[PDB]
RNA sequence: GCUUGAGUCUCGUAGAGGGGGGUAGAAUUCCAGGUGUAGCGGUGAAAUGCGUAGAGAUCUGGAGGAAUACCGGUGGCGAAGGCGGCCCCCUGGACGAAGACUGACGCUCAGGUGCGAAAGCGUGGGGAGCAAACAGGAUUAGAUACCCUGGUAGUCCACGCCGUAAACGAUGUCGACUUGGAGGUUGUGCCCUUGAGGCGUGGCUUCCGGAGCUAACGCGUUAAGUCGACCGCCUGGGGAGUA
């Protein structure tokens, strides 16, 4: 659950973690396991694209199952496993015939659950199928945005889409930050809500715990000379100007969404 | 409510089948009751005191209003 | 929850008199019986009738003066919560000497001038008046 | 065994489907333990106001004595439907034996 | 709430006959089962104050229950504790 | 007078609309008690029918709506 | 030892008793469109506010949140706080008829422990309406108020904390006794159902009153009458439920 440390340190003193007993303790399933080089957030030119990323542990990629292509055939939950890629637990799921796939864990979802893909499975919280069969209402998760893509929505801890309408090709979604959106009724979409809900509660105590998450720490421009960074300089903190990127774009406020051509599948902006 | 006004009929008729009918369902009250909230514990003391009221108007009238007055 | 029985007889008994009741019924016990006996004898009731067999009930037939109650008052003096022992000289005086203060001594259920004559004291139970 | 009056209502372009549907009804019951006591199929009917702008449902009425836990089945089956508009499920005290 | 053949298996395992439905034992038997059931009942809901209420009606009516048992005969205490599983 | 005593009947069924129809109003409230002179147990199941009633469409809560 | 107190079982009843989940209908607001026009809203009177960038009115569609009109009752349930659409699942207590069983297992309770309205606090959501604070317009000598137009916290939910109220029938809990009358509510028994009935018998409850009590008001078989057991409390007003 929500485990509170206690203060035999500093350090020690703020931590809340969230300890978790169904996860499994072990090694992962090296056959769904590829390396992830780390990258600092420098890109082909080597020079940095985005800041504050460098460092941290070493963390193997596993490759879970987004597209859910498996269909018609059963599949057993066989247990919890730690993704350091992710916010949420993944689950190793064997099917019948033989072939074990890692999927986004739901909220409850434990070892010995039945599942099952495609058009005709079920609405227990775990079954995926496209949004022509799903009712109208139900909570969904990792939610395609084409037909086939795989999924891309809802699919950090704890978020998830609820279906709000059904119009003839369409189906508006409600996703996680109040946007309503239209999407194709052939996209699939996973039952229920993505588990690991408590994962915004952990509160890491010190600076080597965001440190060893990969982060990097932050300068501000106030910080900064007026070279650096437009908000930079003064003799003694002196700001004196309107908010800006570090490039001197405006912040706090100012809106920078120009895409106009997935402009036509939104139903209401962000609020 | 609702009041047909049936063929060949006077229309101060229809106008009193009307009025009696929305005072029968009881609207203007209901809508005089839900112009401003009234907290609780005013709606059982007017509760309690409408009910106290009327035995106190009826055990006068059953037997202390029954008497001749000259 | 029924702490004293003698005090609920004598309270049954203020009651029917107050209440103006012929007889009293109550259930029955030894002390009671010796109780209701020493009333019996002083004149305070005419008779008491027992009757159960494993379920007794005791019924006392009151007496009245033409108008009036002759039981004037009647108290419970070594109630549960405070028992009253009084020595043979310190003995308790009712009315002057007209009213019986039933005594419950080491020979049995008497009034305080049998007690006095008989040379012992005890528990004192009730004031009759 | 409880005694449970289930009145389920059907939209009138699918009435032809309520028969079959009865059956596998009776063949989520009956195969269990749970029996019928009453099928009186009411028919076809007009509502009062209209439930998602139609009228003229038909009204199927059942008693069953039952497990629980395929009467919980059953009205998952009733969430999921799109040929219902509105069933209500009742736990009587008897069996109910006329219409 | 302890349908009557749990009752009638209690009481035909504790009494006299079938006919003794009143002894001690089963009485402090019978609260006893309900207080396992209700325990089975309070893992969830977790705030039904007053059904706690009943249960703790009934667990210090088997306490009272128990202390005239163990007061009466200690033989008979010390064998219906070995037998229910109550540590005093 | 009561009339659910006068028949003598156990429990107010909600399927019987005609009697509920009956116990209504025009505007589709419930009737009191002091005008039926229901008794107070009938009068309770009546309200709980005409409630279920109410539910399954076979009575509209209020005349007036669309 | 015994069964009168207390308790257990069998069987039926009434119930906004609790906890979880779901669903229905009216209404308010918002959003989008149609029609159509110079007012709307509001007041003791006005003004701020909204409206010629199309308001308010009306129709259709949808989105959410909250509370459950009628029933509704000087009704009911609960130890109190309190609990109102409907349905299901888990569950507590009370009560009645006829029996049977144990055999005083009972009453009260310092300290202790739990439940405890509303406001408030912490974390995470939710947010229609209402609305502290706040702003504007009024009234006024002034108006940091009532009044009007807005409006955030909060009200709602999950989880903990707080532990206080005119938490009040200002009436501790239990047991017994002591004239009555009219009601309500919920069981059960009998007479010919002979008739929307007559007769009793239990529980709970509202009003009036007898003796008695009371400083009086008033209470009055649900006592503030007559008693018993245990607990809590009071000792002039203020200072002060303060340091």
């Amino acid at each position: 659950a929500v485990v509170k440390c206690k203060p035999t340190s500093p350090g020690r003193r703020h931590v809340v973690k969230v300890v978790n007993p169904e996860l499994h303790k072990g090694k992962p399933f090296a056959p769904l396991l590829e390396k992830n080089s780390k990258s600092g957030g420098r890109n082909n030119n080597g020079r940095i694209t985005t800041r504050h990323i460098g460092g941290g542990h070493k963390q193997a990629y596993r490759i879970v199952d987004f597209k859910r292509n498996k269909d018609g055939i059963p599949a057993v939950v066989e247990r919890l496993e730690y993704d350091p890629n992710r916010s949420a637990n993944i689950a190793l799921v064997l099917y019948k015939d033989g072939e074990r796939r890692y999927i986004l864990a739901p909220k409850g979802l434990k070892a010995g659950d039945q599942i099952q893909s495609g058009v005709d499975a079920a609405i227990k919280p775990g079954n995926t199928l496209p949004m022509r069969n799903i009712p109208v209402g139900s909570t969904v998760h990792n939610v395609e945005m084409k037909p086939g893509k795989g999924g891309q929505l809802a699919r950090s801890a704890g978020t998830y889409v609820q279906i709000v309408a059904r119009d003839g090709a369409y189906v508006t979604l409600r996703l996680r930050s109040g946007e309503m959106r239209k999407v194709e009724a052939d996209c699939r979409a996973t039952l229920g809500e993505v588990g690991n809900a408590e994962h915004m509660l952990r509160v890491l105590g010190k600076a080597g715990a965001a440190r060893w998450r990969g982060v990097r720490p932050t300068v501000r421009g106030t910080a900064m000379n007026p070279v650096d960074h437009p908000h930079g300089g003064g003799e003694g903190r002196n700001f004196g100007k309107h908010p800006v990127t570090p490039w001197g774009v405006q912040t706090k406020g100012k809106k920078t969404r120009s895409n106009k051509r997935t402009d036509k599948f939104i139903v209401r902006r962000r609020s | 409510p609702v009041i047909k006004v049936r063929e060949n009929e006077p229309f101060d008729v229809a106008l009193r089948r009307f009025k009696r009918s929305c005072e029968k369902a009881g609207v203007l009250a209901e809508v005089r009751r839900r112009e401003f909230y009234e907290k609780p514990t005013t709606e059982r003391k007017r509760a309690k005191a409408s009910a106290v009221k009327r035995h106190a108007k009826k055990l006068a009238r059953e037997n202390a209003r029954r008497t001749r007055l000259y | 929850s029924m702490q004293d029985p003698i005090a609920d007889m004598l309270t049954r008994i203020r009651n029917g008199q107050a209440a103006n009741k012929a007889a009293v019924t109550m259930p029955s016990s030894k002390l009671k019986v010796a109780i209701a006996n020493v009333l019996k004898e002083e004149g305070f009731i005419e008779d008491f009738k027992v009757e159960g067999d494993t379920k007794p009930e005791l019924e006392l037939t009151l007496k009245y003066f033409q108008g009036k109650a002759v039981v004037e008052s009647i108290q419970r003096v070594s109630r549960p919560g405070l028992r009253i022992y009084k020595r043979k000289d310190e003995l308790p005086k009712v009315m002057a000497g007209l009213g019986i203060a039933v005594v419950s001594t080491s020979k049995g259920v008497m009034t305080d001038r049998a007690a006095r004559q008989a040379g012992l004291g005890g528990e004192i139970i009730c004031y009759v008046a | 065994m409880r005694h449970y009056e289930i009145v389920f209502m059907v939209h009138p372009d699918q009435s032809e489907q309520v028969p079959g549907m009865i059956e596998r009804y009776t063949a989520a019951i009956t195969g269990a333990e749970g029996k019928i006591h009453r099928l009186e199929d009411w028919g076809r009917r007009q509502l009062a106001y209209p439930i998602n702008k139609l009228h003229k449902a038909h009204y199927v009425l059942m008693n069953v004595e039952a497990p629980q836990e395929v009467i919980d089945e059953l009205e998952t089956t009733f969430r999921f439907n799109d040929a219902v508009i509105r069933s209500m499920v009742m736990r009587t005290k008897h069996a109910v034996t006329e219409a | 709430s302890l349908s009557t053949e749990a009752t009638a298996k209690i009481v035909s395992e504790f009494g006299r006959d079938a006919n003794d439905t009143g002894s001690t034992e089963v009485q402090v038997a019978l609260l006893t089962a309900q207080i396992n059931h209700l325990q089975g009942h309070f893992a969830e809901h977790k705030k039904d104050h007053h059904s706690r209420r009943g249960l703790l009606r009934m667990v210090s009516q088997r306490r009272k229950l128990l202390d005239y048992l163990k007061r009466k005969d200690v033989a008979r205490y010390t064998q219906l504790i070995e037998r229910l599983g109550l540590r005093r | 007078f009561c009339r659910f005593t006068a028949e003598g009947v156990q429990e107010i069924d909600y399927k019987d609309i005609a009697t509920l129809k009956n116990y209504i109003t025009e505007s589709g409230k419930i009737v009191p008690s002091r005008i039926t002179g229901t008794r107070a147990k009938y009068q309770r199941q009546l309200a709980r029918a005409i409630k279920r009633a109410r539910y399954l469409s076979l009575l509209p809560y209020t005349d007036r709506h669309q």
